[PDB]
């Protein structure tokens, strides 16, 4: 086609937007997000690149306030797609100047390839390369979690910062509209129910996501034996939920942020949270009408819907700036939607780093009056927590057994925060839980011969727990139950070792073969179950190999989780001699046979 | 190898590479579908899960195939009923094909279940795992394809109710194999018999693709 530098100018844009698509998913990425920029400030055009004349790059900057973008998928083993093939091998052997030109990229993929991205890293790094320059970070989509969702995040903040680089800003639009229902019959109006309206009186299977069953809490005790932070054993029953389980599953919840903390964001906004109403989605051929269940209050929402507590994205911050009367206030504001300079080393300062929530942003910004129904619009919804059932079926047929840690601290904030399900479950004394029950392939095996390894410091003793009832009832059955190891850690004996006595009856009874306690903060060097592991070594690998024993790693996963599978293959390369590499790939092939399995968080 | 899912994998190595490059897969892969084309395939598929699973409840009991069964998370029967009613309507009972290879594929079935249970991993094997590493791609073509309502309807055959992530969940089914107690000699015939299913599939593609481009 006739070059594109030209297509621009006659066309009337400055923004372009090429897509590496294969199976459309880039194509669609790329059809949003020019059509983006035209109720944003600026006016793009989405196009196949293999249909124009891609010498011309360096010949973008003539058209003024100019930024070129880029959408493609990682194919195989991070290998390019179809339309891009001329452009992608022209980039591999040119080196000609690119002083000036502005751009950004998206990375369509998957974790479990370990090319992770590999083509949108290698366009993005490229471009750099020839004297260009990044406006906004190259995303990284990920198809093992949710892509779309990965997209969205990035999306949301990329305009913001690209309207801040250039200047141009409507910075305001909307996509709501207020329809106050002033005078409206009492039971259409939702009080927190997450599916259809009064979900949570007329409980009915099927319970799920969408129609959660509210289980009455049998009990709550502090487990946490000193005070350092607060731990809890809670006891939620499901019996005419008729909801089924195994050991090693999920139980989601569905908290409310305290009504304390959602009262003052109402005061210091300065309206009526008692107020009926709905926000209309007005753009019509969205089927997606209001962004929480409506009609309802901003009582309601706030305590129910919203998500008050998790800091604002960048976005939100950009579409406050207005609300600020103070030319001063307005401009931080401002900044923190930068996705460079200061305005980026400022926002994940003082707004992720410090865990400033909304309240807190108000707080520290006065000229911050904005409208209540538009805040709740720009709020992400109050997204439900899973805890991992510390109980077996078998046992407690009727009974979803929690543990958990209770969240609070001293932010940079100076704020003291609190975590929205802990805080909301702490307070529910032996009142009602939203909650359903969802699957993972956390599972014992079948073969009660089986030897299993368990590793679980923290909290993350919690689904094994399950584990061992469900251990302890098979010899009750007369069933030979295999060996049964639980390798769990805490900060020192008399602080936070769970379930101190009940695990210690397990020991005696036989039902847990060995109890390994690893107590970190008992002496000035740390003492970790990996420690622990390393210490048995030999006995482990006899299990593996030739018990056919399974391993189980649940708890923190930033550190711990892969600690300890950096032990497991040293214990492989030195017991079964290999190379380190050799190792590896046994550790990995048992994960693939499903001997090794894992359960984490942060 | 040693352990069932391992070896199976290396037996059926050679069947998938060529199921999986098929004139039928191909295009399908590219997002070549006719909405014949599907709606034939999908109800060749209704009867073998019928019989597929018809067997499993027979045998839902016996050790060769015990800890192998996953009515919650796996079972496809309901779910492709639901897209006959979508894909053939109200009436889609007799309306939907009967295709000769369809046939073959659930007489051996029945066979297996008949007088060879031990044996029925090998097609549980070749089919459930299928949908969970191609399907989920192949789901999401329909909608270029055929674009239809991401409200899912037309695609429950695709879409797992209750398995939430399928990479974990072919551990587990991989565990379950090896779980499973047979001799190398019974191992041997139930990777022949994972060949057999391949075949099985193979054919069905071949077939479909002269019935559409004609
Ligand atoms: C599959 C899965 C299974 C899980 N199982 C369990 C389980 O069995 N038990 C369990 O306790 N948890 C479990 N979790 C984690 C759990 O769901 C929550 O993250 C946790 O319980 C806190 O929820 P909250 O709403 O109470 O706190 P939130 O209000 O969500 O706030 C907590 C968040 O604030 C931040 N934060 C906390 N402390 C600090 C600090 N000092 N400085 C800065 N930031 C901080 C972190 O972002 C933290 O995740 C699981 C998570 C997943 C994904
Ligand atoms: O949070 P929570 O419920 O998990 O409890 P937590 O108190 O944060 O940690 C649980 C246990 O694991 C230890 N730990 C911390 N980092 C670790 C790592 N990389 N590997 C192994 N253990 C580690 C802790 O010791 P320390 O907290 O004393 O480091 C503690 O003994
Ligand atoms: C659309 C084309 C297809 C592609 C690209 C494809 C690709 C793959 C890949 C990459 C895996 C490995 C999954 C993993 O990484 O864990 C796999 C597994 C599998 N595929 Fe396919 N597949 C296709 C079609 C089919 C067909 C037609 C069948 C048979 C009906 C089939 C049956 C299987 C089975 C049974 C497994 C499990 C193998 C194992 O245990 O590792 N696939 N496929
Ligand atoms: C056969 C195949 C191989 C893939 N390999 C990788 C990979 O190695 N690394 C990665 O990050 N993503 C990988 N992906 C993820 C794709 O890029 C992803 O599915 C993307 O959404 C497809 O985009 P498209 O629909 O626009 O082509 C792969 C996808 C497919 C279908």
């Amino acid at each position: 086609e006739s070059s594109f530098v030209e297509k621009m100018k006659k066309t009337g844009r400055n923004i372009i937007v090429f897509y590496g698509s294969q199976t459309g998913t880039a194509e669609e990425f790329a059809n949003r997000l020019s059509k983006d920029a035209h109720r944003y400030g600026m006016r793009g055009m989405s196009a196949d690149p293999e249909e124009y004349d891609l010498a011309d790059l360096s010949s973008l900057p003539e058209i003024d306030k100019s930024l070129v973008v880029f959408c493609m998928a990682t194919y195989g083993e991070g290998d390019p797609t179809d339309n891009a093939q001329d452009f992608y091998d022209w980039l591999q052997e040119t080196d000609v100047d690119l002083t000036g030109v502005k751009f950004a990229v998206f990375g369509l993929g998957n974790k479990t390839y370990e090319h992770f991205n590999a083509m949108g890293k290698y366009v993005d790094q490229r471009l750099e390369q020839l004297g260009a320059q990044r406006i906004f970070e190259l995303g990284l989509g990920d198809d093992d979690g949710n892509l779309e969702e990965d997209f969205i995040t990035w999306r949301e903040q990329f305009w913001p910062a690209v309207c801040e680089f250039f200047g141009v800003e409507a910075s305001s639009i909307r996509q709501y509209e207020l329809v106050v229902h002033e005078d409206m019959d009492v039971a259409k109006v939702y009080t927190g129910e997450m599916g259809r309206l009064k979900s949570y009186e007329n409980q009915k299977p099927p319970f799920d996501a969408k129609n959660p069953f509210l289980a009455a809490v049998t009990a709550n005790r502090k487990l946490n034996q000193g005070t350092e932070r607060h731990l809890m054993h809670l006891e939620l029953d499901i019996s005419d939920s008729k909801i089924r389980y195994e050991s090693g599953d999920h139980v989601a919840v569905y908290p409310a942020n305290d009504s304390a903390l959602v009262n003052q964001i109402g005061e210091i906004l300065g309206a009526d949270l008692d107020v009926i109403m709905s926000l209309n989605n007005l753009d019509e051929e969205s089927n997606k009408k209001h962004p929480f269940p409506c009609p309802t209050t901003y009582r309601t929402a706030l305590t129910y819907y919203l998500d008050i507590t998790n800091p604002p994205r960048t976005n939100v911050l950009y579409e406050l700036a207005q609300y600020a009367s103070e030319p001063s206030e307005q401009e931080h504001l401002h900044k923190m939607a930068s996705s460079s300079g200061e305005g980026k080393e400022l926002y994940l300062s003082w707004v992720v780093e410090a865990r400033r929530h909304i309240l807190a942003i108000l707080q520290d910004y006065p000229s911050l009056r904005p409208p209540i129904d538009h805040l709740c619009e720009l709020l992400p919804r109050l997204q439900a927590r899973y805890y991992s059932i510390a109980s077996s079926s078998k046992v407690h047929p009727n009974s979803v057994h929690i543990c958990a840690v209770a969240v609070e601290y001293e932010a940079k904030s100076g704020r003291v925060n609190k975590g929205v399900a802990t805080s909301w479950l702490r307070a529910k004394e032996p009142a009602l839980v939203p909650m359903f029950v969802r699957k993972s392939q956390f599972r014992l095996p079948f073969k009660s011969t089986t030897p299993v390894i368990m590793v679980g410091p923290g909290t993350g003793i919690a689904p094994f727990m399950g584990f061992i009832q469900e251990r302890a009832w098979l010899r009750e059955q007369g069933k030979e139950v295999g060996e049964t190891l639980l390798y769990y850690g805490c900060r020192r004996s008399d602080e936070d070792y769970l379930y101190r006595e009940e695990l210690a009856r397990f020991h005696k009874d036989g039902a847990l073969t060995q109890l390994n306690v690893a107590f970190s903060r008992e002496q000035a060097h740390k003492v970790y179950v990996q420690h622990l592991l390393k210490r048995d070594r030999e006995h482990l690998w006899k299990l593996i190999h030739e018990g056919g024993a399974h391993i189980y790693v649940c708890g923190d996963a930033r550190n711990m989780a892969k600690d300890v599978q950096n032990t497991f293959y040293d214990i492989v390369a030195e017991f079964g001699p290999m190379e380190h590499t050799q190792a590896v790939d046994y550790v990995k092939k048992l994960m693939t046979k499903g001997r090794y399995s894992l359960d984490v968080w942060s | 190898s040693q352990d069932l899912s391992e070896a199976l994998k290396e037996a059926t190595k050679e069947v998938h590479i060529r199921a999986e490059n098929s004139e039928f897969m191909r295009n399908f892969q590219k997002g070549q579908v006719s909405r014949e084309g599907f709606k034939l395939v999908m109800a060749s598929l209704y009867h073998i899960y019928t019989a597929l699973e018809e067997e499993i409840e027979r045998n839902k009991q016996n050790p060769v195939y015990a800890p192998l069964y996953f009515p919650e998370e796996l079972h496809r029967r309901a779910a492709l009923e639901q897209d006959m009613a979508f894909w053939y309507g109200p009436h889609w009972q007799e309306a939907i094909p009967y295709t000769p290879a369809t046939q073959h594929y659930v007489k051996r079935l029945h066979e297996v279940g008949g007088t060879h249970p031990e044996l029925l991993v090998a097609h549980a094997y070749t089919r459930y795992l299928g949908d969970l590493s191609g399907g989920q791609v192949l789901k999401k073509i329909a909608q270029k394809a055929m674009a239809l309502p991401s409200s899912g309807e037309g695609l429950a055959f695709f879409t797992f109710p209750s398995i939430d992530n399928p990479t974990k969940f072919k551990q587990l089914y991989r565990a379950r194999m090896n779980t499973l107690e047979m001799t190398p000699e019974v191992k041997h015939r139930v990777t022949e018999e994972a060949k057999t299913a391949f075949l099985l599939n193979i054919e069905l593609f071949e077939e479909l693709q002269a019935l559409l481009t004609e």
